[PDB]
């Protein structure tokens, strides 16, 4: 839900 | 001199991924962004939860302050950033312009404009007052990860997975430096309390201090684990002058500044540490975490 909570893939 | 960093508080109630923790300037309190799309505040002494925030369409990456402590600002998946009113939990303002994630944001000292940082690659500049897009910077060539202004808000640094630090005026939106041995991406940027040095993190397990002017490397600090989030770091100056930053190994590490050695590691996080940040008058830090955790610690020192 929150881009900073996903990792750079 | 190490600090002697212990545990005091764990702060729940979050149900998704916490992004960001920032203390208030006034030292009273901490606010915390999350995935589950709220904003949490809690007393920075003593833990105790306060209120929530809510608003969002989608969860919030970022959280920051007015210098007079009475507004947050936040920077959402929903493209948009918020302006609220802390006491009453207003949402004064939705600052629309953006065309991808808003992910990271800034009050100015003056508080009269926030920066904002996005996965549309730009940095726009906006009025507090009236919600309007003042600027909108064709920063960098990927997204914005983080964005910062200086000690008397003349300045903005801006950060991104383009591999570059850009550091520009406030009042025309012209880039003033390009911060360049090779080009990892850029997870974060923020200058020194002081506003000579900026502090650039790296997807290589790398935080470096530079010198804007000169342009030149001062500092390296390594030892952590960052390759794949955007984890902020502080600079830590109410006792010692350390570098605090999470990591991707579920610790919260801390460099003497001038040494570069690790000085304390700090354990009881379940998931990456996020987000650390230091109280403006005590040695106090708080620290956030991931989705498998989901929780805020609040960590004193005597010095």
């Amino acid at each position: 839900g929150s881009a900073r909570a996903e990792p750079k893939m | 001199v190490k600090p002697n960093y212990a545990l005091k508080f764990t702060l729940a109630g979050h149900t998704k991924a916490v992004s960001s923790v920032k203390f208030s300037p006034n030292g009273e309190w901490l606010a915390s962004s999350s995935a589950d799309k709220l904003i949490k505040i809690w007393g920075a002494y003593d833990g105790k939860f306060e209120k929530t925030i809510s608003g969002h369409k989608l969860g919030i990456s970022d959280v920051a302050w007015s210098s007079d402590s009475n507004l947050l600002v936040s920077a959402s998946d929903d493209k948009t950033l918020k302006i609220w009113d802390v006491s009453s939990g207003k949402c004064l303002k939705t600052l629309k312009g953006h065309s991808n994630y808003v992910f990271c944001c800034n009050f100015n000292p003056q508080s009269n404009l926030i920066v904002s940082g996005s996965f549309d690659e730009s940095v726009r500049i906006w009025d507090v007052k009236t919600g309007k897009c003042l600027k909108t910077l064709p920063a960098h060539s990927d997204p914005v990860s983080a964005v910062h202004f200086n000690r008397d808000g003349s300045l903005i640094v801006s950060s991104s997975y383009d591999g570059l630090c850009r550091i520009w005026d406030t009042a025309s939106g012209q880039c003033l430096k390009t911060l360049i041995d090779d080009n990892p991406p850029v997870s974060f940027v923020k200058f020194s309390p002081n506003g000579k040095y900026i502090l650039a993190a790296t997807l290589d397990n790398t935080l470096k201090l530079w010198d804007y002017s000169k342009g030149k490397c001062l500092k390296t600090y390594t030892g952590h684990k960052n390759e794949k989030y955007c984890i902020f770091a502080n600079f830590s100056v109410t006792g010692g002058k350390w570098i605090v930053s999470g990591s991707e190994d579920n610790l919260v590490y801390i460099w003497n500044l001038q040494t570069k050695e690790i000085v304390q590691k700090l354990q009881g996080h379940t998931d990456v540490v996020i987000s650390t940040a230091c109280h403006p008058t005590e040695n106090i830090i708080a620290s956030a975490a991931l989705e498998n955790d989901k929780t805020i610690k609040l960590w004193k020192s005597d010095c």
